[PDB]
């Protein structure tokens, strides 16, 4: 039966920690602008600052 | 209506949960792992089609 078949299980443990990431996903980089309040987003950390 | 009652068991869970026609194992006000630590006064079992 359906609950007695076999499934094939895949198991991603992903790893969110703060030390500089290895995989990311599909997104391009843009210049770097300094002494302006512009918004940023570094690795996926967000903001809007100076 | 056949209401089957249950007491004066040691309900072992395990062979229920690795029985070959039975599958899903819905459950509210309890959690299914911890159905083997609890205690009840009576269980009740309906049994239909």
């Amino acid at each position: 039966g359906v609950g007695h078949q076999p499934y094939r299980v895949v198991v991603l443990s992903f790893e969110l920690l703060h030390a500089p990431a290895t995989v990311c996903g599909p997104k391009k980089s843009t210049n770097l602008v300094k002494n302006k309040c512009v918004n940023f987003n570094f690795n996926g950390l967000k903001g809007t600052g100076v | 209506w056949n209401r089957k009652r249950i007491s004066n068991c040691v309900a072992d869970y395990s062979v229920l949960y690795n029985l070959a026609p039975f599958f899903t194992f819905k459950c509210y006000g309890v959690s299914p792992t911890k159905l083997n630590d609890l205690c009840f006064t009576n269980v009740y079992a309906d049994s239909f089609v």
